[PDB]
RNA sequence: GCGGGGUGGAGCAGCCUGGUAGCUCGUCGGGCUCAUAACCCGAAGGUCGUCGGUUCAAAUCCGGCCCCCGCAACCA
RNA sequence: CCGAGGGUAGGGCCCGUGACUGGGGCGAAGUCGUAACAAGGUAGCUGUACCGGAAGGUGCGGCUGGAU
RNA sequence: UGGGAGAGGGUGGUGGAAUUCCCGGAGUAGCGGUGAAAUGCGCAGAUACCGGGAGGAACGCCGAUGGCGAAGGCAGCCACCUGGUCCACCCGUGACGCUGAGGCGCGAAAGCGUGGGGAGCAAACCGGAUUAGAUACCCGGGUAGUCCACGCCCUAAACG
RNA sequence: CGAUGUCGGCUCGUCGCAUCCUGGGGCUGAAGAAGGUCCCAAGGGUUGGGCUGUUCGCCCAUUAAAGCGGCACGCGAGCUG
RNA sequence: GAAUGCCGGCAUGAGUAACGAUAAAGAGGGUGAGAAUCCCUCUCGCCGUAAGCCCAAGGGUUCCUACGCAAUGGUCGUCAGCGUAGGGUUAGGCGGGACCUAAGGUGAAGCCGAAAGGCGUAGCCGAAGGGCAGCCGGUUAAUAUUCCGGCCCUUCCCGCAGGUGCGAUGGGGGGACGCUCUAGGCUAGGGGGACCGGAGCCAUGGACGAGCCCGGCCAGAAGCGCAGGGUGGGAGGUAGGCAAAUCCGCCUCCCAACAAGCUCUGCGUGGUGGGGAAGCCCGGGUGACAACCCCCCGAAGCCAGGGAGCCAAGAAAAGCCUCUAAGCACAACCUGCGGGAACCCGUACCGCAAACCGACACAGGUGGGCGGGUGCAAGAGCACUCAGGCGCGCGGGAGAACCCUCGCCAAGGAACUCUGCAAGUUGGCCCCGUAACUUCGGGAGAAGGGGUGCUCCCUGGGGUGAUGAGCCCCGGGGAGCCGCAGUGAACAGGCUCUGGCGACUGUUUACCAAAAACACAGCUCUCUGCGAACUCGUAAGAGGAGGUAUAGGGAGCGACGCUUGCCCGGUGCCGGAAGGUCAAGGGGAGGGGUGCAAGCCCCGAACCGAAGCCCCGGUGAACGGCGGCCGUAACUAUAACGGUCCUAAGGUAGCGAAAUUCCUUGUCGGGUAAGUUCCGACCUGCACGAAAAGCGUAACGACCGGAGCGCUGUCUCGGCGAGGGACCCGGUGAAAUUGAACUGGCCGUGAAGAUGCGGCCUACCCGUGGCAGGACGAAAAGACCCCGUGGAGCUUUACUGCAGCC
RNA sequence: GAGCUAGCCCUGGCCAGGGUGAAGCUGGGGUGAGACCCAGUGGAGGCCCGAACCGGUGGGGGAUGCAAACCCCUCGGAUGA
């Protein structure tokens, strides 16, 4: 049947992507988590 | 002039629709439409704040003239009568003789082709606007602004109409559409005569869908629902209300009054509604 | 199992707060009417479901037996 | 080919009968009330509407076949 | 051809009396109602009186034993549109008439549908009386309805 | 109770005997026929339908007879539901 | 040594299930260490509104080629979407950007919020919408509207010529709009040709034929032709389009008005450039100087912004045109011609899938375009088949039970069972015919029937063409032929009668309920006078609504018909400027502390003092409620009638053993041989009843009952047959479970149901196919039940707070 | 976190074919004029049948599945809410 994941890179990018996390107190505390934590990546991987 | 349906299918037996026959102009002034932006009942913050509401025809607002004192003593030819979506009311089309052309709402008995004006000396015909102070005591009027210069407020629905009662000082007397009794201001404007139209009520929408072509979505009942929805959610089987009828929101919904007591109009409203 | 009741012939007060039984109707004698009803004047009738206890004294308070009305009798 | 008629299917009219039900006629001495005939004790009668154990009542309008 | 009387009919409009209600005044202890009462209303200021306002319905006197209409029916006043009818003159057509099964139309009240309207009145209904009872008559309330518009119903002691 | 799945049907039986039939008896208020009632006997047999989820029961048509009960009210790692 | 412990490792189950659609294979020849599995050929089967082709998303090198086979591939592998390496994606015209706006998002101004932040007109951003210039062919192992060839075209810059009041972010026009139905003319595409071109072919009894097989085009500027779209012209006035305006709007006058003209598109033609089959050869050559023509069918596509009708009334903005304004008129723009200039990103490949979403090369999911032929009424349906693409990545045998999916079946025909569940039957079309009832539409495909192929002959009408032929499309009549059978295959209703519920079409518990539930038109109540009520938000601000009582909110009821009775004492809501109660505050009789004292300080009665409550009314389509006992008629029985107690008032109409009736399978009637269900009645209604509506109701229903006909393997009662499995052999090889096991029956005993204890009986050791009685078999730390001063949802006149409101 | 799912907003797209035959329109009849009736024309509709598409009624299979909801037969809607 249809399934839950419909990758969409427009969608991946605008949602949970570097400007979007930037634009919001919640979202910079993630980027500053995952630097924190040393993530090699802030933001998921999408192509554009 | 309302027109029925053979019963040809179960929704035409009781499908009534208006005669359209005041119409005369199918299609509205490209220069007075602008687009109707649609909210389904929800508001900046993306929250339904209306309920049941979504889904209709598209619709271009027709931009209408609900001042008028805009442009006392230049006269204006009816071009035209034109269908409004965005009303229960027909509305006019209006070549000023300035050139300038603009749209009022269609009182009743006003005939394409003829004449109209507005302001202090107007004459006592259908379809034109005088302030208040100036129109005979007696004189069935529509389209009344509530207080000077702020825009026709009143009595703009279909086949409605304010009845001038007589005056006290700055102020004349208007039985409403509702039947109240208010003071309102002399120098506010109105049109004689009532909304056109009449045969408006006398529709019969015949089933669900016209509803649905109104962006009416369905109303769900109080009854029908559970506990965490509704004060009148639940029960075992069909239950009567079981608690005083309540909205949504907890409120009594049959006679609880709302309207605020301290309200300053308050001075100005001589008699609440009729029945 | 829980609650309430039983008293002139019929339907009900009095019990709670012990000493006192009452209301409407019916019944009986008289009256008015030609006569009957209605109406008017008088009158009789209970011995308080029953047995046992408490008390100086029990319709009345406590216990049992007898009926009557009501409510409950649910979970797998 | 037509053809008595047989068969299948569906209709129409009529007759008998049917738990039960509806009022009707009749029936020496039942029960309730007293609507009508006197102005019958609210003049009656009426079409209609509504209501009531029942006769009836009441509204609206009409009629005199109504007393005074 | 010329005239007349008329609540004949339809539409639009308009006047005053009264009732009810609302507002202001002035005012106090009852009003109201009946056979007698009670219910009801009234010191939270009723009734009675004055001024103001809103609304609906019906049109006093004229008014008659009258007039009009085929019947049902029609009554303030104004205007418009319209039917019938009588009279005079003896002018025109020249029996073109009568009646009328069917048909069609109209048809009081009540009733019904859809809107409106709603002062007074009032089935139902409630209450007070009366009474053995009183699902009545009498009293205090009161919903349809009575009113308007369109559409039905098509009945009658629709009677001379 | 860190689970022993439940009515009734179907399927498949097996067992008890306090025996419904069939076999053998005694008593009879047993003439015969046909019954009653008790004794012995579990080898075999013990039908098809209408109603109801039903077991049960009632009913129809038969039958030699239309037995009753146990097997986790036998049987859901066999079916049904 | 245990914690259903944790991490790992390795066992058991087991050579067991399985190896992923039953569309299907066989042989020959290659390659190679090795071949059912790779390559090639032939034969066979499968898809063919796809299982073919193109685009989009998503994926991201998976593409092509060489070389490889450890792992990946459910087997094998020499093969591969795998490993290694090299190569491959070329644009002014395709898509996106250097253009425009939509929702939304953002946001100079401004507003609001403890902070963070929220909001916000313009403006900006935002596309699959608007706008904008490329078509046909060839080429590569792999890219091509991109490279090449041919023929076209756009913008920018500069120049020359000619023309003109040039000039915009401003004004205006336009862009610019729905649904259904649809005309004309075309094109896409297709059918046929006794015509034109073609390598051939004559078989097996016949045919050398007006025979078979194959093919018969594509693109193309200007011009021209056909069909369409768009569009009046001139003048006078002008206060309106927030400056101006010759533009536009409005008024008048002339002319042209179904036109023409001007313009713009489509189609045809068009210099020209291409392409070009079978068959036979080796993707290529040949065919071939290929031919390239006539007739018919014909779009949902094009002309297009066409036309008509309807109501639910159908984006914006830029490009573009016009108007002017500062400005500038050595300028500037318009037209034409010329030269120059023209950037960034994508472009491989899969793309109904083995490359996307599903942990898998997963029978599932995934938007758009093309989708040929024949025949069946039509069609994207169905069967076959073209182009193309496949035989689904384990096979070979066997011919048991049993399972699945399938075919048939004597006599009977629902006897099956909760139930005709399932499966039969019926089945398209044409024609005849068709009931109760009804809201007059319907019910209706009612029911029921007859016809259906083929051949010859006669004939009626339409399209194209020409008015004829030809082709094509509707038909009519007569005579025949064959078979068991003519919608001969595939696709393709069983019907009726009668109840309950819901009017209806819709909606729903994604993944056990599709219903009688929800919704629904419609009915009523109620709130709301607009800065509305209500809703979201601390707020600002939004929604409501750019709406205005014929409107908007809330509530119940649920088309329609006929109706909806009595109770306001309690609760709710509505009304009441009296009265009673009432907090802070006002007041201050009067006391208290302290100080020598002026004073400072504290307490404090009467009294004025809001909403709320009390109190007085009203109110039911507001919450709700609508009696008991006893007696009475000239047979009996029953009570129209009466008595009395109680209540705020004692259930009206209609309906009733009902989706409600306990007793109950009530009783009676109907249907049946037999009827706890069904239908119709009765009425002592345990415990119907009138908008949590009452009683009906045509039509409708994958709803739930009852009956009948038809027909059946449902059954009596089973049989046979087919394929896929199961079985055997080669390959690969799980699982839950598992204290250990050397694990029999009975009767007993035992924590009360023992392979494991006692006694006795029986029993050589080990498997394979089968069946499920036991191992209180597996699975899930029982959902029932209880317990925990465990938890959560929900309710209220539980408690106590809080928002909100007063 | 609304790339599943629910509602709404904006912008696009899709719905083979067949059947029924509303209003209006025309003509005819009718009448004082009408209502209205008949034929033709017309092409309405939460109309009918039925693919795509959207569903998920009954039954069967599947049940360590092809699949953590699938497959076969059957059935519902298919111009509309
Ligand atoms: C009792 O019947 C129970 C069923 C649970 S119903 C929630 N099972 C008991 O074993
Ligand atoms: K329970
Ligand atoms: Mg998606
Ligand atoms: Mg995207
Ligand atoms: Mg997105
Ligand atoms: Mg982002
Ligand atoms: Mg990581
Ligand atoms: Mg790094
Ligand atoms: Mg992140
Ligand atoms: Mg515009
Ligand atoms: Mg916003
Ligand atoms: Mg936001
Ligand atoms: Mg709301
Ligand atoms: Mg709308
Ligand atoms: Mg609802
Ligand atoms: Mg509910
Ligand atoms: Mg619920
Ligand atoms: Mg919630
Ligand atoms: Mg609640
Ligand atoms: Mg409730
Ligand atoms: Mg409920
Ligand atoms: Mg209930
Ligand atoms: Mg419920
Ligand atoms: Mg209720
Ligand atoms: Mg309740
Ligand atoms: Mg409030
Ligand atoms: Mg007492
Ligand atoms: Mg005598
Ligand atoms: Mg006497
Ligand atoms: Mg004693
Ligand atoms: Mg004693
Ligand atoms: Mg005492
Ligand atoms: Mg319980
Ligand atoms: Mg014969
Ligand atoms: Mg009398
Ligand atoms: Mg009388
Ligand atoms: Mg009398
Ligand atoms: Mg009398
Ligand atoms: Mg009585
Ligand atoms: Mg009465
Ligand atoms: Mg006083
Ligand atoms: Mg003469
Ligand atoms: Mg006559
Ligand atoms: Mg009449
Ligand atoms: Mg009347
Ligand atoms: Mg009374
Ligand atoms: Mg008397
Ligand atoms: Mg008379
Ligand atoms: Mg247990
Ligand atoms: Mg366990
Ligand atoms: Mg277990
Ligand atoms: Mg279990
Ligand atoms: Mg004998
Ligand atoms: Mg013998
Ligand atoms: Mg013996
Ligand atoms: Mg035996
Ligand atoms: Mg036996
Ligand atoms: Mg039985
Ligand atoms: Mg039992
Ligand atoms: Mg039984
Ligand atoms: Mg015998
Ligand atoms: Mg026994
Ligand atoms: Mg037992
Ligand atoms: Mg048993
Ligand atoms: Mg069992
Ligand atoms: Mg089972
Ligand atoms: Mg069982
Ligand atoms: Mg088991
Ligand atoms: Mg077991
Ligand atoms: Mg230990
Ligand atoms: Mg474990
Ligand atoms: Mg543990
Ligand atoms: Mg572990
Ligand atoms: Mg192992
Ligand atoms: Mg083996
Ligand atoms: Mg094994
Ligand atoms: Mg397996
Ligand atoms: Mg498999
Ligand atoms: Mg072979
Ligand atoms: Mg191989
Ligand atoms: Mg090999
Ligand atoms: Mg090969
Ligand atoms: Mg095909
Ligand atoms: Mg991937
Ligand atoms: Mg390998
Ligand atoms: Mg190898
Ligand atoms: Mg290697
Ligand atoms: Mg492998
Ligand atoms: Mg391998
Ligand atoms: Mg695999
Ligand atoms: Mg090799
Ligand atoms: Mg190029
Ligand atoms: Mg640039
Ligand atoms: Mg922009
Ligand atoms: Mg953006
Ligand atoms: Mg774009
Ligand atoms: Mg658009
Ligand atoms: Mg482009
Ligand atoms: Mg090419
Ligand atoms: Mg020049
Ligand atoms: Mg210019
Ligand atoms: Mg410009
Ligand atoms: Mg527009
Ligand atoms: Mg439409
Ligand atoms: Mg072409
Ligand atoms: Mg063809
Ligand atoms: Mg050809
Ligand atoms: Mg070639
Ligand atoms: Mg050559
Ligand atoms: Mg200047
Ligand atoms: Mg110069
Ligand atoms: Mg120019
Ligand atoms: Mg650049
Ligand atoms: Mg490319
Ligand atoms: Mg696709
Ligand atoms: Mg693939
Ligand atoms: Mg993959
Ligand atoms: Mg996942
Ligand atoms: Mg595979
Ligand atoms: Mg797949
Ligand atoms: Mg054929
Ligand atoms: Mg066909
Ligand atoms: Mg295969
Ligand atoms: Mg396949
Ligand atoms: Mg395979
Ligand atoms: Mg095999
Ligand atoms: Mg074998
Ligand atoms: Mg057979
Ligand atoms: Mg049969
Ligand atoms: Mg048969
Ligand atoms: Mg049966
Ligand atoms: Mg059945
Ligand atoms: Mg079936
Ligand atoms: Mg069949
Ligand atoms: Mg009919
Ligand atoms: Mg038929
Ligand atoms: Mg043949
Ligand atoms: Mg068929
Ligand atoms: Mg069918
Ligand atoms: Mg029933
Ligand atoms: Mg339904
Ligand atoms: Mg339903
Ligand atoms: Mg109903
Ligand atoms: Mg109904
Ligand atoms: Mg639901
Ligand atoms: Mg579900
Ligand atoms: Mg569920
Ligand atoms: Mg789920
Ligand atoms: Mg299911
Ligand atoms: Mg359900
Ligand atoms: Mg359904
Ligand atoms: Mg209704
Ligand atoms: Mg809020
Ligand atoms: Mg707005
Ligand atoms: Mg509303
Ligand atoms: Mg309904
Ligand atoms: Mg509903
Ligand atoms: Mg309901
Ligand atoms: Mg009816
Ligand atoms: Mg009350
Ligand atoms: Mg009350
Ligand atoms: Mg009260
Ligand atoms: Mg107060
Ligand atoms: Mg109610
Ligand atoms: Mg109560
Ligand atoms: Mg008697
Ligand atoms: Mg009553
Ligand atoms: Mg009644
Ligand atoms: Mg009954
Ligand atoms: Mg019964
Ligand atoms: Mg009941
Ligand atoms: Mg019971
Ligand atoms: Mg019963
Ligand atoms: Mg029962
Ligand atoms: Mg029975
Ligand atoms: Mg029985
Ligand atoms: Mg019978
Ligand atoms: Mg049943
Ligand atoms: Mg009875
Ligand atoms: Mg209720
Ligand atoms: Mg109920
Ligand atoms: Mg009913
Ligand atoms: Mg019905
Ligand atoms: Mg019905
Ligand atoms: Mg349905
Ligand atoms: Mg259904
Ligand atoms: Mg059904
Ligand atoms: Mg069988
Ligand atoms: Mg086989
Ligand atoms: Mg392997
Ligand atoms: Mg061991
Ligand atoms: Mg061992
Ligand atoms: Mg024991
Ligand atoms: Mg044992
Ligand atoms: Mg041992
Ligand atoms: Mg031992
Ligand atoms: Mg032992
Ligand atoms: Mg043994
Ligand atoms: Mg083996
Ligand atoms: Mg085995
Ligand atoms: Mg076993
Ligand atoms: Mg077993
Ligand atoms: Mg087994
Ligand atoms: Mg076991
Ligand atoms: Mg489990
Ligand atoms: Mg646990
Ligand atoms: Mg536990
Ligand atoms: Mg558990
Ligand atoms: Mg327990
Ligand atoms: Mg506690
Ligand atoms: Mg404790
Ligand atoms: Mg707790
Ligand atoms: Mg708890
Ligand atoms: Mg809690
Ligand atoms: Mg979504
Ligand atoms: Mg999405
Ligand atoms: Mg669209
Ligand atoms: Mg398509
Ligand atoms: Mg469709
Ligand atoms: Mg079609
Ligand atoms: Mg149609
Ligand atoms: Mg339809
Ligand atoms: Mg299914
Ligand atoms: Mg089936
Ligand atoms: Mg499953
Ligand atoms: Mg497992
Ligand atoms: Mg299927
Ligand atoms: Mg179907
Ligand atoms: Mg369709
Ligand atoms: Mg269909």
């Amino acid at each position: 049947m249809k399934r839950t994941w419909q990758p969409n890179r427009r969608k991946r990018a605008k949602t949970h992507g570097f400007r979007a996390r930037m634009r919001t107190p919640g979202g910079r505390k993630v980027l500053k988590r995952r630097r924190q934590k040393g993530r090699w990546r802030l933001t998921p991987a999408v192509r554009k | 002039a309302v027109k029925k349906f053979k019963p040809y299918t179960p929704s035409r037996r009781f499908m009534t629709v208006a005669d359209f026959s005041e119409i005369t102009k199918t299609e509205p002034e490209k220069s007075l439409v602008k687009p109707l932006k649609k909210t389904g009942g929800r508001n900046n913050q993306g929250r339904i704040t209306v309920r049941f509401r979504g889904g209709g025809h598209k619709r271009l607002y027709r931009i209408i003239d609900f001042k008028r004192w805009d442009k006392v003593g230049i006269p204006a030819k009816v071009a035209a009568i034109e269908y409004d979506p965005n009303r229960s009311a027909r509305i006019a089309l209006l070549h000023y003789v300035d050139g300038e052309k603009r749209y009022i709402i269609a009182p009743d008995g006003l005939q394409v082709g003829q004449q109209v004006v507005a302001g202090p000396d107007a004459p006592i015909q259908v379809g034109n606007a005088l302030p208040l102070r100036f129109i005979p005591v007696g004189t069935v009027v529509h389209a009344v602004e509530l207080e000077p210069k702020k825009g026709a407020k009143l009595a703009r629905a279909a086949g409605t109409s304010a009845q001038i009662q007589g005056r006290e000082g700055d102020y004349v007397i208007l039985r409403l559409p509702s039947g109240e009794l208010r003071k309102v201001h002399g120098e506010c404007y109105a049109t004689v005569g009532a909304v056109g139209n009449a045969d408006h009520k006398n529709i019969v929408l015949g089933k669900a869908g016209r509803s649905r072509w109104l962006g009416r979505r369905p109303h769900v009942r109080g009854a029908a629902m559970n506990p965490v929805d509704h004060p009148h959610g639940g029960g075992e089987g069909r239950a009567p209300r079981g608690r005083p009828p309540a909205s949504p929101w907890g409120w009594q919904t049959k006679g609880l009054k709302t309207r605020k007591r301290r309200k300053p109009s308050s001075r100005f409203i001589i008699a609440r509604r009729k029945k």
